[PDB]
RNA sequence: ACCUCGAUGUCGGCUCGUCGCAUCCUGGGGCUGGAGCAGGUCCCAAGGGUUGGGCUGUUCGCCCAUUAAAGCGGCACGCGAGCUGGGUUUAGAACGUCGUGAGACAGUUCGGUCUCUAUCCGCCGCGCGCGUCAGAAGCUUGAGGAAACCUGUCCCUAGU
RNA sequence: GAUAACCGCUGAAAGCAUCUAAGCGGGAAACCUCUUCCAAGACCAGGCUUCUCACCCUCUAGGAGGGAUAAGGCCCCCCG
């Protein structure tokens, strides 16, 4: 959550976007990326945000 | 609403300056300052009148609208003519006399009562029993006149004490 | 401003008024003081005058204490105390090195006197707090001077803070207010104060102009 | 002053008002003066 | 194994928050986050990796409603009938910083670590602070959209 | 009839208190079928104060002198590892009454062992240690606490 | 000083009226100050000052360990 919010995304939308992109990295390793490789974590945030719906608050 | 809709006449001898929400009105008696509530809007009919207007028919705007029209109307009426409250004394030995800026009364207490005039108000005694208060600000004139009105407890039996000029107090008879 | 001086309680005696009424008086040796330091709002955050009193051999004064007297340019004294002043105009009336004497007061002035009360040692509740104690007879078993109950029961199941109990009594800072100065003796440097003042004879006291009746 | 849970206009000159969150009846007759409480 | 801070690992920074016109509770929650170190990916609950927070203009804090007169700070001296109360209005006039201080402290954990975290909070009534030597970073209270 | 019957001692008094306000006095007010004095009723108010005796084990109550007033309640009907032990409620004895009797009586009467060296919390006092970024000393600020807070009569104003 | 009950001033919503909705004031032994005392173990452990402001050794050259001192203090001693 701290690393996500430093990349301008909330945790809940990050997890949603990673699921939609089909990225199956679990939270143990996502946290290890957040600490040990901020660049790789940032790239994952971009992937997640791209896969998010256009209007997250729209039906469906 | 029905009160705030009515423009305020500005006589040709009265100077009105409007600066956003600040209002300053200058006249023969002096200068007076007023501030309108943020929502209410105060404009000026170039013809020579003041218009008070409101954004919305919401309750708060409705109430502040009528308020602000009468406040500025009082402000104009003050710098034109001034406010005067006539007051009268009843009862034997009850007396008033003027001592400089201060007014002194003898309402049957062991000590006399001294009231200092706050800034912007003045006292005039036409008789030992009849006097007046005058000033530019209607609220200040009213305030001092009320304090003087309360100098004695209400006396519904003998009618003593300070009154307004037209004042019709409540009366009763203590027949014992 | 609030005058004051340091002095020693000499003892009590009796004088007569001009209308022949008797006046009990305590004699205070309002000995010469010297202004050793001035406290200012700009240096210290408050206004006060520091006074020094009582003769002392320079053999006895410790070196850091001597250093402070030396910086003031005055000979060391045994007792140093501050008088707190309300304002800086009052401070302006004092200068370092200046001497103060009993004559700062005039007859009929009202003073407050501060001193240390006599020590009473470990005192029982009857003496220390005025407890009534219990009966001397009618069966009372070994409780003649005991304090009795010290609390309720299960609720609150404890003794409240402030519960009056036995313990050390006396040796406290005490200020007696609104004492009349009967006479000022400029030749002996003495104040005759009507009434009692705290402390044993030979003890340090501070005489100030009364706050309430000044 | 009457202080009661129920406050009613006692005569046709009594006016019910709310002041500082209290219901009050004000009137020219000081007997009818009353406050909810 | 999950990353654990070591001896040299924690790096502090200095933040300054202007409390002027900010809601008390909003300011306090944000400051508590920074002091606790929740914004850092290295956060560990048994470690204080928080940053230093300076609050300025703590007298200009905003409170809504009638809380200025009806909210009471309570204190008990431990003596019978030793309960004293002040309104937030009165407390803001006498001890401006205490209002903000109490709000933030009540949002920190009530344990030993929390007391150590409180060391890093500095609050000032005026617009100025003595810590220009630490070059505090202006911190604005933002909301990440979702 | 939910805790306690391998034990949570009772009424009244004494000592020491602490809290509530539904306020007895003192303080501030509205309305009166309040002329004045003196009241009636309702609102606000818990800072302080709120007597000594006769009778009874008594609480309660009645009474005698006072007072500004002689408040009502909670805290194991506060307080017996703090005191008392008159009442009640062991064993003795007696009267009335009931029982064939042994006996019995919120009927009465006279008498009748009140144990404990304070470990812990708590409270009143007093030291030792270490800390407050060198070792020391004088004088201090006051965050925060504690204490105190009662009231009468007479004389002027005015016999107005 | 800020208030309680209470008294109000200036005023709309609601052409009137209203102590109130915007604003501005009086008002008690209760409250905050004020009076007396404690108080920096107030861990944000404060402030203004003054004094001493100095030296040897060992481990390895890091940090420590030991010994002797200064200002000052304690114990012993004569006492309150
Ligand atoms: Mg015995
Ligand atoms: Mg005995
Ligand atoms: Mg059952
Ligand atoms: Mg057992
Ligand atoms: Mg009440
Ligand atoms: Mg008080
Ligand atoms: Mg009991
Ligand atoms: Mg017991
Ligand atoms: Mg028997
Ligand atoms: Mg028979
Ligand atoms: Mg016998
Ligand atoms: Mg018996
Ligand atoms: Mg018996
Ligand atoms: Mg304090
Ligand atoms: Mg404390
Ligand atoms: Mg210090
Ligand atoms: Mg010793
Ligand atoms: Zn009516």
């Amino acid at each position: 959550n701290a690393a996500a919010r430093a990349n301008d995304i909330t945790y809940n939308r990050l997890i949603q976007g990673l699921k939609a992109a089909g990225v199956e990295v679990d939270r143990k390793n996502l946290a290890e990326l957040a600490v040990s490789d901020p660049a790789a974590f940032t790239a994952l945030v971009d992937v997640a945000r791209a896969a998010l719906p256009e209007d997250v608050n729209a039906p469906s | 609403s029905r009160i705030g809709k009515q423009p305020v006449p500005v006589p040709s001898g009265v100077d009105v300056t409007i600066n956003g929400q600040n209002l300053s009105v200058k006249g023969p008696k002096g200068t007076l300052t007023l501030d309108v509530a943020e929502p209410i809007s105060v404009s000026r009919a170039e013809d020579g009148a003041i218009v008070v207007t409101r954004p919305d028919d919401e309750r708060r705007s409705r109430s502040l609208h009528g308020l602000s029209r009468t406040l500025i109307a009082n402000l104009v009426t003050g710098v034109t003519e001034g406010y005067t409250q006539k007051m009268e004394i009843f009862g034997v030995g009850y007396r008033v006399q003027l001592k400089g800026q201060n007014l002194e009364f003898a309402l049957g207490y062991s000590h006399p009562v001294l009231i200092e005039a706050p800034e912007g108000i003045t006292f005039a005694v036409e008789s030992p029993t009849k006097f007046s208060v005058s000033g530019i600000d209607k609220q200040k004139v009213g305030q001092i006149s009320a304090v003087i009105r309360r100098l004695r407890r209400p006396d519904p039996y003998k009618g003593k004490g300070v009154r307004y000029e037209g004042e019709q107090i409540r009366r009763k008879v203590g027949k014992t | 401003a609030r005058k004051g001086i340091l002095g020693t309680k000499l003892g009590m005696t009796q004088v007569f008024d001009e209308n022949n009424k008797v006046v009990p008086v305590t004699v205070v040796k309002a000995g010469p003081n010297v202004v050793t330091r001035i406290r200012t709002t700009e240096r210290d955050g408050y206004s006060a005058v520091q006074l020094a009193y009582g003769e002392i051999s320079p053999r006895k004064v410790i070196k850091p204490v001597a250093g402070q007297f030396a910086a003031a340019g005055v000979n060391p004294r045994r007792h140093v105390a501050e008088l707190r002043l309300d304002d800086e105009a009052a401070v302006a009336e004092y200068e370092v090195g200046q001497e103060l004497t009993a004559e700062i007061f005039s007859d009929g002035a009202y003073v407050d006197v501060t001193g240390t009360s006599k020590g009473k040692g470990f005192a029982g509740t009857m003496k220390r707090h005025g407890f009534r104690g219990q009966g001397a007879a009618h069966g009372a078993q070994a409780v003649h001077r005991r304090p009795g109950s010290i609390g309720g029961c299960a609720t609150p199941g404890r003794v409240f803070k402030g519960t009056r109990m036995s313990g050390r009594m006396g040796n406290d800072r005490v200020t007696t207010q609104n004492l009349k100065v009967h006479k000022v003796d400029a030749e002996n440097g003495v104040l005759l104060i009507k009434g009692a003042i705290p402390g044993r004879n030979g003890g340090l006291v501070v005489v100030r102009s009364a706050i309430k009746r000044g | 002053m009457k202080v009661n849970p129920s406050v009613k206009p006692i005569c046709d000159k009594c006016r019910v008002i709310r002041r500082h969150g209290r219901v009050m009846v004000i009137c020219s007759d000081p007997r009818h003066k009353q406050r909810q409480g | 194994p999950t990353y654990t801070p070591k001896a040299g690992d924690t790096t502090r920074s200095w933040y300054v928050i202007d409390a002027s016109d900010v809601v008390l509770g909003r300011l306090a929650s944000a400051a508590a986050t920074l002091l606790r170190g929740k914004h850092k990916p290295t956060f560990t609950p048994n470690v204080d990796g928080g940053d230093f927070v300076i609050v300025i203009n703590a007298d200009k804090i905003a409170v809504s409603g009638d809380k200025l007169t009806k909210k009471f700070a309570y204190r008990h001296s431990g003596y019978p009938g030793g309960l004293r109360k002040r309104t937030i209005g009165e407390l803001l006039e006498k001890h401006p910083t205490r209002v903000v201080e109490n709000a933030i402290i009540g949002m920190l954990p009530h344990n030993k670590l929390g007391r150590q975290i409180q060391k890093k909070l500095k609050v000032y009534a005026g617009p100025d602070h003595p810590h220009a030597a630490q070059q505090p970073i202006p911190f604005e209270i933002k909301q990440v959209a979702q």
